[PDB]
């Protein structure tokens, strides 16, 4: 505690009440001369600790402070995840122990457990004497880390998992786990530290804390300061402290770079300062003007910023993240590092699923990682050749058991927002659906989550080029005859892509005879037209209605009619029952006592745009303001602002 | 058994993790089904412009197929949790709503 | 089992938890692991020095007679080489050592010549001490004491007691070694293997022990391993020597050969007690608990999340005040006493002093708010109440007390923090230093401890102080002088230039350190931590619900937050502590009312709750209380209460 040495490279004294050592090393360092004025044994160890000094970002005194500007940069395969570089590295042979830790750390991180628990007892027998007492302690502590991991990897693989994840799916056989509970049978670690020579405890002393439980309470306790409404800043001091914390836990090669105390730190850390910097931005918006600070958060985010999201960050938490932080206002830093790290994570995921060399225990520490990277690229501009890698892993390579069909889509649908689609990518999408075509044909479904289907990529293709067609597609229904059902409704979802004569040849197989048969082929095929024998049909159906005077029917009718995709007086005749139809139908003489703001809940873009032009808007307007002045509701505040002003 | 009700707003419904013994109309009977809705607001359609929520029915964990929806006969509500009977809470719940699904098990926002 | 082998193990087990055992380890374990003999090197020089040897005529002495007579008649050379030839071989290890090891021993003493324990000891560092040269040389605190001379060195005699005539110079030829041996052995706790009872050592051993006092010394336990059952008139009479026997041929059935698993059952059935807590009858659950528990009677009152560490993890100890089993694996001790508490019928099964003991547990836990298990648990209804006249703000009733005379010790701790409170931090701080003066004669030790902490908070406050005054310029006040005369100032600095916050735990008594450990945590920022995390959680958790305009129908997750809030707070008004003077708790305190008043404004204008479920049940009440309008006021400013109206 003789000096301060704050984050920025600065040391300032605080409780020395002696001589000013580090001042005067300082001075030796900057002059010539007066560093001269010392022996040989001297100046090789005034040259050694300028080295330390230099490489661990000690810069100068408070006083002398000169243009201080901190970038961080970490030098660890691991951090990057050049998974293909440390594969090679591990085969290669070792020529000191300290090659041995590295090799032991990077197979931890590979999933290979059992291969790195015994090279840290290796190097635990061989390293004993006599000043490399680091390797051994730190070998210690790492061994017994990968111990609790194995236990609890155990843990959650005998019990949900097993065919829940697919098979039994024995991480390690029962021989390597009782050899490694009679090993440590009644192992502590509190008293590791203690046992050591005393000129080990008295020289590292800062490495007791890898010893205890947690070791991260203070930076979580100070993570306080950034919540503070009351108008180096604390956003730069904790930044800086992080980056710290991520280059010593990685650079020396610790495990506990893996554990969920870790995870749940960066989150905090992370959350908590894009909270800040998006408050600070609407404090200014309020006060200063509408646009002179520019609109633009001061929050720039780099490619270690974008790696950490990704690493540490499940989907929900980065959903929250977007919810309450709006990232379209943020720009991204470094693009080309970016995209070669997504590059990178696509090809890794490639060489896993073809390779068919699934390791079950790296698996789900890598799937994680990949899923929010996928889901976070939607910020950062790609270049045509790591979009289309991308696209062809995302939509080939990707388990399907972490990624159902929807959820594919919706990545998709995400990746499009900032690059749009090139000729490449359309023809990607098409060779995929094509192979699900080719699938299609047999006691097989789709089975997707949020309820979406191989219809929506046909439907995004289409939005982004009008004039599409499937060769391949038009081909393979060309040859279709009438006893694949599941084959002519699969083609039926995608029916606009097929070409002219391959639409005539398949409506061969389906045609429309009652109102139920008219319903369902609008709903999930493609019957646009209204022909009048259609509409014949619909006025059949409510003169039985009207003669017989409860799910929905009548409403869809009076929708489309209102969206003047019927054309007919006859409607006006079937006024009276429902009263949503004579809402929709006669706007003019409808009585407003009956309606219900909850319909405005149901209703899409397009149709409450519509109703916004039609003049009924008065009514609506006045119904809205007093639900909204009742109720603080979101959505009814949301559709009138949006649409009614 | 009522502590894990959710109510939705963004869409009138009620999130509640039962089982539905609904008998579809014409004498068609089903066991123990239930419902999935999703709420997107940003789907690219045709002429179905009327629907933000896209209603799934799911029977012994897999999809049926809808020919003529006009399931009007309730159902023997079943609490999977410990085998309860609410079936009168959800008759009641349902009237109270004009939504035409007042009840699903699980909603999935895509906004 | 018998009454005596369960004390026997269950004493054992304890000074190993201490981490006060040491192993002296004989020769059978090396043997075990089929290491040369001693008599078949004996049988080698009388071959060699007579030509023909004799099974019948070979006595204890003759044992050490025939290598001193082969020594001086055929010399030094001979007896190197036939030391080399048979003693260079290599053996594997035991499994014994194994299990030795795996006991956490503080010290392994042997009378061994070899290496095997020092090869099985795996990744354990001890210091090897063999000579008299590596005595002072030592690296570590913990030793492996070869007494008889290891090999290390070389294959000489010199270096090893074997022969008569080392034995009988060996007190003049190694007096560090024994007198650190003899020290081990008066300090820790003994427990002999390998040994037979009528072996030379440990008959030296008695004869050293018979010399010292009649209270002084712990009696050395002994694990016996022969194929006879032991008798019971040498049992007594070596009993009323100073050893307890623990005999292994009645612990399990063995043949007359047997020796490898006549060590295993013992060793096994030790090892396994480690996590053994012997309890059967209610009256030793009564007595655990009671134990565990007795030393926080000193506290007022105990937060509920931290007692999960005095149970070492055994127990989830929820807010809401429930229990939960978490890592038992034992008679489930606690749900044994909810039982008791439940029924009074059962009351009557247990001893007097033991019924009293349960009564004084009872009226802990009540008071503590801890109520019955998770599942039996119904419709608990708390409340909140503090009994800090500082909390309130009772100024004048504080100065009172201050001018009454103090009575005991306990008195002397309020008005100290009263003073503290009351911005007096001179007084405080000399009266706090007449407490750490006058503590030393006690019987638990923790108004000392507490005592040290607030002295050194107040020496930090004292100093901002200080720094702030002259630094803002004098603009408030005339010369914005504090009371603090340079005087007091320096003399503060002097008495506390060397004092070190991080080892004032490590320092404490082991009594201390074994009892009071949820304490530890109140001189660092770790007493935060475990809420703090939990607080965010909630947040992230909350606000995703009101983005999504969901209204959730049941208990709220407010609970937690608020629960623990009050915790908190009671926990540190009460006990008078002057950590609730830092900035940490106090951002911590308007979050947490933050969050709550936002979820309740949110809660209070529903939609369809009125229209609809209403009949069926509405409970949401947010209501503002004094001690809500009291936090509030103390730990907010006066933006984070406008932006508060604001939103």
């Amino acid at each position: 505690y003789d000096y301060h040495f704050e984050v920025n490279g600065t040391v300032v004294r605080h409780k020395n009440k002696g001589f000013g050592y580090m001042e005067r090393f300082f001075e030796l360092k900057e002059s010539c001369d007066e560093r001269s004025k010392l022996s040989k044994k001297q100046y090789e160890r005034f040259n050694a600790l300028f080295n330390f000094f230099e490489k661990n970002g000690v810069i100068c005194m408070a006083k002398d402070a000169g243009t201080l500007n901190t970038s961080i940069e970490i030098n660890s395969l691991a951090y990057h995840g050049k998974y293909d570089v440390m594969k090679k590295f591990i085969e290669e042979q070792s020529v000191s122990i300290e090659d041995d830790y590295k090799k032991a750390f990077f197979l931890a991180c590979l999933g290979r457990w059992e291969e790195s628990y015994d090279l840290y007892s290796n190097i635990i027998l061989n390293s004993i004497d006599e000043s490399n007492g680091c390797v051994y302690y730190l070998s210690q502590i790492n061994r017994y880390r990968i111990y609790q991991s194995i236990t609890q990897a155990v843990t959650q693989f005998n019990g949900l998992g097993l065919l829940t994840f697919g098979r039994h799916y024995k991480p390690f056989t029962d021989e390597f786990l009782a050899r490694i509970e009679r090993e440590m049978t009644n192992f502590n670690i509190d008293d590791l530290f203690n046992g050591m020579p005393f000129e080990f405890q008295k020289k590292y002393k800062i490495l007791e804390f890898l010893s205890d439980n947690q070791f991260l309470y203070d930076d979580t306790v100070k993570l306080f300061e950034l919540t503070n409404k009351v108008r180096m800043s604390s956003d730069i001091v904790v930044l800086l402290r992080l980056y710290d914390n991520l280059r010593f836990l990685y650079e020396n090669c610790l495990w506990s770079v893996s554990f969920h105390e870790f995870h749940q730190y960066i989150r905090n850390s992370m959350s908590l300062l894009i909270e800040k910097a998006e408050y600070e931005r609407t404090r200014d918006i309020d006060e200063l003007g509408f646009s002179f600070f520019g609109k633009k958060s001061g929050f720039f985010m780099e490619y270690y910023d974008f790696v950490n999201i990704s690493r540490h960050f499940k989907i929900d938490d980065i959903k929250n993240l977007e919810r309450s932080c709006s990232i379209d206002k943020i720009r991204f830093g470094e693009q080309e590092k970016i995209e070669e790290y997504l590059v990178g994570i696509a090809e890794e995921i490639t060489k896993q699923f073809s390779a068919n060399g699934m390791n079950v225990v790296f698996y789900t520490q890598f799937i994680s990682e990949a899923k929010a990277a996928l889901y976070f690229a939607k910020y950062v501009k790609l270049s045509e050749e790591g979009l289309g890698k991308i696209v062809k892993a995302l939509l080939f390579y990707f388990p399907e058991r972490d990624l159902d069909i929807g959820k594919r889509y919706v990545w998709l649908e995400r990746l499009t927002k900032c690059n749009e689609l090139p000729k490449s990518i359309i023809s990607i999408i098409d060779d995929f659906l094509v192979l699900q075509a080719e699938k299609h044909i047999q006691n097989y479904s789709e089975v997707s989550s949020n309820g979406l289907y191989s219809r929506d990529y046909g439907a995004l293709i289409k939005h982004f080029e009008k004039n599409f067609i499937s060769k391949r597609l038009s081909e393979i229904t060309l040859c279709l005859t009438q006893d694949k059902q599941k084959q002519i409704d699969f083609l039926f979802k995608l029916l606009p892509l097929l070409s002219t004569n391959a639409k005539s040849h398949l409506l061969s197989f389906k045609s429309v005879e009652n109102i139920n048969d008219l319903m369902n082929g609008i709903r999930i095929g493609l019957i646009d037209e209204f022909t009048p024998e259609h509409e014949e049909l619909i006025i059949e159906y409510l003169e039985t209605r009207k003669v017989n005077y409860s799910n929905d029917y009548m409403s869809t009718f009076g929708i489309w009619y209102f969206l003047e995709e019927i054309n007919n007086s006859k409607m006006e005749e079937f006024i009276g029952m429902d009263d949503q139809y004579d809402f929709f139908v006669d706007p003019e003489n409808f009585d407003y006592k009956k309606f219900i703001p909850s319909w405005l809940k149901n209703y899409n873009d397009k149709l409450l745009g519509k109703i916004a032009g039609n003049k009924m808007k008065h009514h609506v307007i006045e119904v809205l303001k007093e639900r909204v002045k009742n109720s603080n509701d979101k959505r009814y505040l949301e559709i009138l602002m949006n649409y009614f002003i | 058994a009522t502590h894990d009700l959710v109510y939705h707003s963004k869409i009138n419904t009620f999130v509640w993790d039962v089982e539905f013994d609904i008998v579809l109309s014409d004498s068609k009977e089903l066991n123990k089904c239930y419902f999935v809705k999703c709420f997107n607001p940003y789907r690219i359609n045709g002429k179905c412009d009327f629907a933000v929520s896209s209603i799934d029915i799911f029977s012994e964990g897999k999809r049926l197929l809808i020919e003529n929806e006009f399931n009007f006969k309730i159902t023997k509500a079943v609490h999977v949790a410990t085998s309860k009977d609410v079936t009168e809470i959800v008759l009641h719940l349902s009237e109270r709503i004009s939504s035409p699904f007042p009840i699903v098990k699980e909603v999935v926002y895509l906004d | 089992l018998d009454n005596n082998v369960v004390e026997c193990i269950k004493e054992i087990t304890e000074s190993s938890r201490n981490g006060k055992l040491v192993f002296f380890v004989g020769a059978g374990v090396s043997t075990l692991s089929d290491y040369p003999q001693w008599w078949r090197l004996v049988d080698k020089y009388h071959e060699e020095l007579y030509g023909s040897p004799k099974k019948g005529n070979y006595s204890s002495d003759e044992y050490l007679r025939i290598p001193q007579i082969f020594y001086n008649v055929k010399g030094e050379m001979a007896f190197d080489g036939i030391l080399k030839d048979f003693f260079q071989v290599d053996k594997p290890t035991n499994p014994i050592h194994d299990k030795i090891l795996a006991m956490n021993p503080a010290h392994v003493i042997t009378t061994n010549y070899d290496n095997l324990i020092d090869t099985a000891c795996r990744g354990k560092y001890f210091s090897v001490i063999s000579a008299e040269e590596d005595v002072a040389n030592a690296t570590s605190s913990r030793y492996l004491l070869k007494v008889h001379g290891d090999f290390r060195k070389g294959f000489k005699g010199e270096n090893v007691v074997l022969k008569e005539d080392d034995y009988l110079n060996y007190d003049q030829n190694y007096p560090l070694i024994s007198n650190l041996m003899k020290t081990i052995i008066a300090t820790h706790t003994i427990v002999f293997i390998g040994y037979g009872l009528g072996d030379y050592n440990i008959n030296m051993l008695l004869n050293w022990v018979r010399k010292l006092q009649k209270d002084s010394f712990h009696k050395p336990f002994f694990i016996r391993t022969d194929p006879s059952p032991i008798e019971n008139e040498t049992l007594i009479y070596y009993e009323n020597k100073g050893l307890r026997i623990i005999d292994a041929a009645s612990l399990i059935d063995s043949n007359e050969y047997d020796y490898l698993e006549r060590y295993s059952a013992v060793m096994d059935l030790l090892i396994e007690s480690q996590e053994n807590k012997f309890i059967t009858k209610d009256d030793e659950v009564i007595d655990y608990i009671y134990g565990k528990i007795s030393p926080l009677f000193a506290l007022q009152y105990i937060r509920k999340i931290d007692l999960k560490h005095v149970f070492e993890y055994d127990y989830h100890f929820e807010v809401n005040g429930t229990v939960v089993r978490h890592k038992n694996k034992g008679f489930g001790y606690m749900e044994r006493f909810f039982e008791l508490k439940e029924s009074c019928d059962e009351r009557s099964k247990l001893s007097k002093k033991q019924y009293e003991r349960f009564n004084a547990l009872f009226n802990f836990f009540e008071k503590n708010g801890v109520i019955c298990m998770a599942k039996d648990a119904g419709t608990l209804n708390t409340s909140i109440e503090i009994n800090s006249l500082a909390y309130h703000g009772k100024y004048d009733v504080m100065k009172k007390f201050i001018e009454e005379q103090s009575v005991s010790i306990e008195d002397d701790y309020k008005k100290a923090f009263f003073l503290a409170c009351l911005g007096r931090w001179e007084e405080s701080y000399d009266l706090y230093s007449n407490i750490i003066l006058n503590s030393i004669d006690e019987s638990n030790g923790c108004v000392y401890y507490l005592s040290q902490i607030n002295r050194y908070r107040i020496y930090q406050s004292i100093t901002q102080a200080v720094t702030q005054f002259n630094g803002l310029g004098l603009l408030t006040f005339g010369r914005h002088y504090k009371p603090f005369t340079d005087e007091f100032l320096a003399r503060i600095e002097r008495e506390m230039t060397n004092f070190n916050i991080d080892d004032l735990f490590n320092g404490m008594p082991f009594e201390f350190q074994k009892k009071y450990k949820i304490l530890e945590f109140l001189s660092d920022n770790q007493f935060l931590y475990d809420d703090t995390v939990k607080l965010f959680e909630l947040t992230n958790k909350v606000r995703s619900e009101m983005s999504e305009g969901s209204y959730s129908f049941g208990m709220s997750s407010d609970i937690v937050v608020l629960l623990r809030l009050y915790d908190n707070l009671r926990f540190l008004y009460e006990n008078c502590l002057w950590s609730v003077s830092f900035h940490e708790f106090h951002q911590y305190i308007r979050n947490s009312m933050s969050l709550l008043i936002e979820k309740a404004e949110y809660e209070r204008t529903r939609d369809i709750d009125e229209l609809g479920f209403s009949f069926f049940g509405k409970k949401s009440g947010f209501f503002m209380e004094y001690y809500d309008f009291v936090n509030i006021s103390r730990h907010f400013k006066i933006d984070d209460i406008k932006n508060l109206e604001r939103s």
